[PDB]
């Protein structure tokens, strides 16, 4: 990890530990490259932080 | 590359140059065969100054050779690992009274190689003489000594006192003049011994030659950088006894390390090329 | 730590391919915004006589695109980790650095490791958090309290950072190559200098140069100068020894691997395959490390050969001339190269804000036009001085305008203080020469990137300088090869191009990394130092602290590295 | 015979003043064997002049 | 000054470029923009300097 | 070292750099009260000493140490102004403005 | 012919018994010279000498870059240069002298006094130096 | 002994250390780690093993 | 290199490479130097050291 | 307080600078008192020349030299400072016994 991550945020609330919180639950169903875009793109911020 | 000398005779230093045309063609190549040669160069009967760097001279001009008829392993060191073959192909038929005496050695015997540096030459060859030789006293059940830390001994087997005697004046000559080894008059193969026995025989041959000859070398070129030290160290204190700008252009000359002969053989160029302009720095008679 | 020592050394970690092979099958991203950051050209140049044709490069008026670690390093650290970054892909891996380099009708990616800590961007490592942990290395040395050595470094606010440096220093730099026996002829007058100066200025001379302040702290030591002033000196030395004294030390253990000691592996400045950007002699060992100079390696022992203090003129000619080089001696004992690498690449820069930059010299017309002289032709000394007007014009102008005041005390006529200099017209050394490195990496770090090489250049016959002579200007040769040690301000008072360059993009005009090295130079993407390490150096103060963080983020990422590192639960 | 080759040294290349000579400055007329076997290098004339000024900074020293 | 605004500012309507032909059935308006990723619901805020 | 921010600063918008466009102290368009010389960019500034802009090169010629009957005569005329060569660089400006 | 042909193979059997111990970055860079280093013997006809011996500048020049490892002739089609290897300039412009002067009168020789062997240089180095020297001797009587 | 030592470091053979010094190094929570390997050495405090 | 016999040990000499310079660690070097002997250790007790 | 004297002892023991002289010395004496007794003028005329310029006092190495500079060399030609940084030294070994 980056040293100079956030606690106060990342670490409190629970979220995905992979540093970028998803769910498919959130994605549109039946979808993919809008779908990975939720996920492995940055252009386009997730959800919670 | 013509000499160069200060108060040396004509003679004298014709005489010098037919002992380097000649050396290790001459008989016992050594410096101290002839010391008779270092009076030569007129030691006391010569300027303190003058007899250092002549004397000095002398030394490079022993090493001048050196560095031409060089070491040459290679014709000799090419029937040693053909003579190891012959001990191998001929030991492998055999039997002895188990061969955990044996298969270790044996393992060595044709595991041999050669390092591309020189220097361990000492390890490769030696370890011949740990295998093979035993496996001779084994052809014979010769008691090998048992107790720890007695090193092993390494020694001809099973030859004729007469032609040990012969062989060892073969090898004597090998540690005068190493360059002229000359082959043996006396065959070491005998009818009588078994020939598992001769072929390690004429393997420790090539191993005494490989061995006095790369020995005799090492103790000669060690002993001339030692000396050379000697004769830089000397010639720097003496002449730093009277300043003059003849004698510090001498002492520039001498800055340089006396470690390694690839510098000390730009050192000799460097310094006959250069040699007229400082002959006033040396007083003679 | 001590726990995930089980983890973090794993191998698997270090291997790029599986991360550099999805990282090409993703290609350059497609986005045409961040197509801005794709250009840059990292082309090789020979580095045959290229410190004089450097100007050329200056001449014409293209701007040079900044390096992706330079946008990169711009963010504050909350900054980084926003959408508004376009950075993020740049580095997948701590250990490493990819990019995208655009190579010719290509744009195919160019990985390549990091190996010090301090690598890694500001929004891993910000100085203030990388400061304290400086404080934590120097709390395991059982040094929390700094000795009080920082009342000679009050000075170096003063002496190195003075527009009114004098400029007989760069010609006793130049003259002595960092060898003895330069010292040992100018040992009764060289003392005159420091003592005048410090009359005039009240700041030490030859603050510039590590190779004149390890020796006048020991040879020196004896007499010609007042206590404190050598007391200064020494206290230089014991500066530099308390770097290498916080920079690892093996007091957790020594040892070593394959043959290169393990007080090595966790730290940059101790293993020889790194350089001082400055040099005067080679490493005594060499071993995987390649000198090449023109497009064929200098490698070989063959080329060199120097037999110093000796009449040769084929030797004299070839200077200017690249091949043959040559040294007296691989002088550096393993101490003394790693004191050299902390003067000239740490303490230095950590002091001059990475201002001052070094600059070379044309000793063939500079001595041709400054001695030369009848008065030098012909200096009987056995076992016109009368009126001061006489001996002034037989000095000439360049004298009169170098010595005086600068050196000779009022008892010396200025005859008698330039021959002294004149005695060091022996110590004729070679013109100023770039040295291109090539180390591969050791073989604890060598499974990243095993066809890796580490490409360097060094300054050999070069010398520290901040502000160039004004009167010597005509023979200045400006070399700003270097993150470290690169001046656009003084640099535009030499060669006109390089102010050409400036009052056409001022805002080059920054002393940090900004300013463009020359594409002969611009490999600093495989330097061992990165964008964080000057342009925290343009910010960092002058305590002391500052020297040891430098050292600090020197510290190498080698997995036996971060062993040793979690073995001081560091 | 030599004379005019020691001149051609002296003039053309070192381009000492005339009162220098080598009858003057012992170090040049030691030099002057050196200067003459080679033949290289006439082109360049900073070469021989920073040679024997070096050298008479040999010439004189107490160290 | 504007082409300089739009990477300091990041805002393009041309980046997202519609999502034109290649677009996976999915709606070709996208309904304008879309984030790909809502844990949490329509986003809301506005500023008076 | 305060004025601007060198480690933010990079690159330059239009021919002019980006500096200049975070700060007053910086730009050439401002002119300290007192001012010896000019500045090097003369692009946006139109000086004017009483009606015409001075842009014309007949508006400006200076000539040290050989003397000028005609400059000494017109010492008290308000045009042509006198000016020698922009040797100021920008950071010269700059610190001629603080 | 005779005192020349006989020791040219044993020099290069003794570069072949000095490289037998050297690890290299991958064996198939050298093992196809290695084999052409050691298989080559001498046809009676004078006229195929050259084909013997100009078949070992290919190889163990090539071997003593692989000695220092450096960039060799990776284009292909290009003839490959021959020269000594890792040696001082003022060494190679006495000994072309020397080659020079051997085509100026082959019936006598007389070796020059220098010694390609350098204690600095690898002997694997000076080793190809006596074999390219004594190729360039044969070619040069041819 | 005074006079030939020299001749004992004309050796390039290196020498292993002691246990003693071996042991020392180790971090004061460190050293009763499992990862300690002399932890038989100091069976009692006054005498070593 | 009988000095696994000797008196003093490895801590002393590594303590003493980066010992306080102030004055306390000639003070402590004694305070180390104090013997395990038992009898050592009953005068010792009497003072609550 | 005895750490003023420490500070010149750390630099005067510590220092590369310390000169060569003091070794032969120290061979030479054997700690005698009949050795100080006839070379005092020798010792104190050292160590009056020397401080002067090395800043640092001489004479630090050794324990058998400095036990008796208090005892002999204190009676004249010395500054009181240098005297008080061996009659420092000597309350220091009496306060470590």
């Amino acid at each position: 990890l980056t040293p100079v991550t956030m606690d106060v945020n990342y670490f409190k609330i629970p979220n995905n530990p992979r540093g970028r919180a998803s769910c498919m639950l959130a994605v549109d169903p039946y979808d993919t490259e809008a779908a990975t875009k939720a996920i492995y793109d940055h252009r386009e911020a997730d959800a919670q932080t | 590359m013509s000499l160069q000398f200060i108060g040396l005779q004509r003679r004298d230093v014709v005489a010098l140059v037919n002992f380097l045309r000649h050396l290790t063609q001459k008989p016992d190549v050594d410096l101290e065969a002839h010391p008779k040669i270092l009076k030569k160069c007129g030691e006391k009967r010569l300027h303190r100054r003058t007899v250092l760097f002549n004397e000095l001279m002398l030394w490079l001009g022993y090493y001048r050779e050196l560095r031409f008829h060089n070491p040459d392993l290679s014709s000799v060191l090419e029937e040693f690992e053909v003579r190891c073959v012959a001990v191998a192909r001929r030991g492998y038929t055999y039997p002895f009274g188990d061969r955990g005496k044996a298969r270790d050695h044996l393992a060595v015997l044709d595991r041999t190689e050669f390092d591309t540096d020189v220097r361990h030459d000492a390890e490769i060859v030696e370890r011949a003489l740990v295998s093979a030789v035993i496996l001779a006293k084994m052809s014979v059940r010769e008691t090998l000594v048992t107790a720890i830390g007695q090193t092993e001994p390494i020694a001809f087997v099973h030859l004729k006192d007469t032609e040990v005697q012969r062989i060892e004046e073969n090898l004597e000559g090998v540690r005068r003049n190493m360059f002229c080894v000359k082959p043996l008059d006396l065959n070491l193969d005998r009818h009588a011994n078994t020939a598992l026995v001769n072929a390690v025989n004429k393997l420790v041959y090539t191993g005494r030659l490989i061995m006095n000859v790369r020995r005799s070398w090492e103790e000669l070129e060690r002993k001339c950088l030692a000396r050379i030290q000697e004769r830089c160290k000397l010639l720097v204190k003496e002449l730093r006894m009277c300043l003059s700008f003849d004698s510090n252009y001498c002492r520039n000359i001498l800055k340089h390390a006396v470690e390694n002969g690839d510098s000390a053989d730009t050192l000799l160029e460097l310094l006959i090329e250069d040699f007229d302009i400082y002959v006033d720095s040396f007083p003679q008679s | 730590f001590v726990d995930a020592l089980k983890t973090l050394c794993h191998p698997v970690l270090h291997e790029p391919a599986p991360c550099l092979q999805t990282f090409t099958e993703r290609g350059p991203p497609s986005e045409p915004a961040m197509q801005r950051l794709l250009e840059c050209r990292f082309q090789q140049e020979p580095m045959g006589g290229a410190a004089r044709r450097i100007p050329h490069f200056y001449r014409v008026r293209r701007e040079v695109p900044r390096t992706v670690n330079e946008m990169k390093q711009d963010f504050v650290v909350t900054d980084f980790y926003k959408v508004g970054n376009i950075t993020l892909y740049t580095e997948l891996h701590p250990f490493f650095d990819f990019t995208h380099c655009q190579e010719n009708s290509e744009t195919v990616a160019l990985c390549t490791p990091r190996i010090v800590i301090g690598n890694l961007p500001d929004g891993l490592a910000p100085g203030p958090f990388h400061e304290l942990r400086t404080w934590e290395i120097m709390e395991h040395m059982r040094l929390r309290p700094p000795p009080d050595y920082e009342e000679t470094l009050r000075l170096f606010k003063t002496t190195v950072t003075s527009p009114n440096y004098p400029e007989l220093c760069y010609l006793v730099d130049v003259l002595v190559h960092g060898n003895v026996d330069a010292f040992l002829l100018i040992r009764t007058f060289v003392a005159r200098c420091i003592v005048n100066m410090f009359h005039t200025r009240q700041l030490l001379v030859f603050a510039h140069s590590y190779a004149l302040v390890t020796l006048i702290a020991e040879h020196l030591a004896d007499g010609a100068l007042p206590p404190q002033l050598l007391f200064h000196y020494r206290n230089l030395v014991a500066v530099l020894r308390l770097v290498t004294r916080i920079s690892a030390l093996p007091g957790l253990n020594n040892g070593q691997l394959a043959e290169e000691p393990l007080s090595a592996y966790v730290n940059a400045l101790h293993d020889h395959r790194l350089w001082p950007p400055f040099v005067t002699h080679l490493p005594r060992n060499m071993e995987g490390v390649q000198v090449v100079a023109d497009r064929q390696p200098l490698n070989p022992a063959n080329i060199e050969a120097r037999h110093h203090g000796v009449s040769d003129v084929p030797r004299l000619g070839a200077m200017d001339a690249d091949e043959p080089l040559f040294v007296d001696d691989y002088r550096a004992t393993d101490d003394e190269w790693t004191l050299q690498k902390v003067f000239y690449l740490c303490l230095m820069p950590a002091m001059t804000n990475n201002r001052a930059c070094g600059l070379g010299l044309n000793l063939k017309t500079l001595l041709v036009d400054l001695f030369y002289r009848p008065a030098f032709l012909l200096m009987p000394a056995a076992t016109p001085e009368d009126s001061i007007a006489a001996q002034r014009q037989a000095v000439g102008e360049m004298l009169t305008e170098l010595v005086e005041d600068v050196a000779t005390d009022a008892h010396t006529p200025l005859l008698q203080a330039c021959r002294e200099l004149f005695l060091a017209v022996q110590f004729v050394g070679e013109h100023v020469k770039v040295l291109e490195v090539r180390a591969p990496l050791d073989h604890a770090q060598r499974q990243g990137l095993p066809d890796f090489i580490s490409r360097q250049h060094v300054l050999y016959n070069g010398c520290c300088v901040v502000t160039a002579p004004k009167t010597l200007i005509e023979y200045s040769l400006p070399v700003p090869f270097h993150r470290f040690y690169s001046n656009p301000t003084i640099c535009a008072a030499l060669s006109d191009d390089i102010k050409r360059y400036v009052t056409e993009f001022p805002h080059y005009h920054r002393h940090d990394g900004g300013f463009p090295l020359p594409t002969a130079f611009a490999h600093e993407y495989h330097n061992w130092l990165r964008s964080p390490f000057s342009r925290y150096s343009a910010t960092c103060p002058n305590v002391l602290h500052s020297v040891m963080t430098l050292a600090a983020m020197l510290y190498k990422i080698s997995p036996v590295s971060l062993v040793l590192q979690t073995k001081a639960h560091i | 015979k030599r004379d005019e080759k020691h001149r051609h040294v002296v003039n053309v290349v070192l381009e000492l003043p005339t009162e220098i000579s080598e009858a003057t400055h012992p170090v040049l007329a030691t030099m002057l064997s050196k200067y003459t076997r080679m033949s290289s290098l006439f082109n360049d004339k900073c070469a021989f002049k920073l040679d024997l000024l070096r050298m008479v900074a040999v010439s004189r020293t107490r160290r | 000054v504007d082409r300089w605004i739009r990477h300091a500012a990041g805002v393009e309507r041309p980046q997202l470029l519609d999502t034109e032909t290649i677009s996976m059935l999915t709606f070709g308006s996208m309904s304008e923009r879309n984030a790909a990723a809502t844990v949490h619901g329509q986003k809301a805020a506005c500023e008076l300097i």
